[PDB]
């Protein structure tokens, strides 16, 4: 099982904002950073947010993240059709001495 | 460390579950003692 | 302050870093010389008060009363 | 650059499989290589990594000496060796690179993945 808890599904309307939460424990989220990934089946994943506040080189102004306590959230504004994909949250776990990944979510746009 | 006569001591205690090597994590060390001794220190040894 | 009433070879005197402390012993020279206490040569007692500011959280304070 | 790995492999239980991941020339030294797998209906999980310049290796705890990672500097290729294969061992294996001057890892570039099925 994933040490980080994430809702299995999320949905949103075009043009508005949707937030996806990723909840963990004090040992991993409370002590380390979070990373976000996109995944399309048949291709390779990409980067969305690093170091919890730092935007990567390529992604356009849209994806936004924040961290609070033992939970983190990713905010997407100005949603468009191309945003349909799978989102993952990951972090380091000091107790396990390894990398632990979440279950992932599927976003649907009406 | 010995800087300008100040003997600074930093420390942190953390659990572990391995005896092979040091964990590949990241951890900051907080200051605990700052003694203005001003002694020329060049050598040391431990006591068990 | 002048200490003529109390002190007039027990007292001796000899570049170094500030606030250093060198107590050693070695032109056959002995580094310690004795002062010839028998007005310009009268003994004076000197006390230097060194204040450590901002080096740590403050712990000594004057008698000023606190308020709400 | 790009990382190119071997094609899909089909193998029987109880044996061992070997997977390669060929990389560029300048991607050694201050760059580590990480391995990530994704089971069907499951999230990614980390196996280990290796730093070619220091030839030091790390392994996941729940792989109790079941995984071996090695590489050769002359050809600039990394090898993966997994033994005692079972029915539950079916998964998709990825190779990804890491920058070594960063405290907590963040995987930046991924391969397209290779599929291993057992039957
Ligand atoms: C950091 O501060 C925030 C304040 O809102 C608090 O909720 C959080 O638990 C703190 N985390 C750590 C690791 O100190
Ligand atoms: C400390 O002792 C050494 C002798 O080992 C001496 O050379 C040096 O001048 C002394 N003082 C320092 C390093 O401030």
């Amino acid at each position: 099982q994933s040490v980080l808890t994430q809702p299995p599904s999320a949905s949103g309307t075009p043009g508005q904002r949707v937030t996806i939460s990723c909840s963990g424990s004090s040992s991993n989220i409370g002590s380390n950073t979070v990373n976000w990934y996109q995944h399309l089946p048949g291709t390779a994943p990409k980067l969305l947010m690093s170091s919890d506040d730092q935007r990567p080189s390529g992604v356009p102004a849209r994806f936004s993240g924040s961290k609070s306590g033992t939970s983190a959230s990713l905010a997407i504004s100005g949603l468009r059709s191309e945003d349909e994909a799978d989102y993952y949250c990951a972090s380091w776990d000091d107790r396990l001495n390894g990398v632990v990944f979440g279950g992932g979510t599927k976003l649907t746009v009406l | 460390k010995n800087i300008d006569g100040y003997f600074k001591i930093y420390s942190k205690h953390t659990p572990i579950n391995l005896v092979r090597d040091l964990p590949q994590g990241f951890s900051a060390l907080e200051p605990l003692v700052d003694l203005p001794i001003g002694i020329n220190i060049t050598r040391f040894q431990t006591l068990l | 302050w002048n200490s003529n009433n109390l002190d007039s070879y027990n007292y001796l005197y000899r570049n170094l870093k500030p606030f250093e402390r060198d107590i050693s012993t070695e032109n056959c020279y002995f580094p310690l010389q004795s002062y010839g206490f028998q007005v310009g040569y009268q003994p004076y007692r000197v006390v230097v008060l060194s204040f450590e500011l901002l080096h740590a959280p403050a712990t000594v304070c004057g008698p000023k009363k606190s308020t709400n | 650059v790009q990382l190119v790995q071997s094609g899909a492999e089909v193998k029987k239980p109880g044996s061992s499989v070997k997977v390669s991941c060929k990389t560029s020339g300048g991607t050694f030294n201050s760059f580590a290589i990480n391995w990530v797998r994704q089971a069907p209906g499951q999230g990614p999980e980390w196996m280990g990594r290796v730093i070619p310049v220091l030839e030091i290796a790390n392994y996941a705890q729940k792989f109790q000496g079941r995984i071996t990672i090695t590489a050769d500097k002359s050809t600039s290729t990394a090898y993966m060796e997994l033994s005692s294969l079972t029915s539950e061992d079916t998964a998709i294996y990825y190779c990804a690179r890491h920058h070594i001057a960063v405290a907590q890892p963040y995987f930046d570039y991924w391969g397209q993945g290779t599929l291993v099925t057992v039957s």
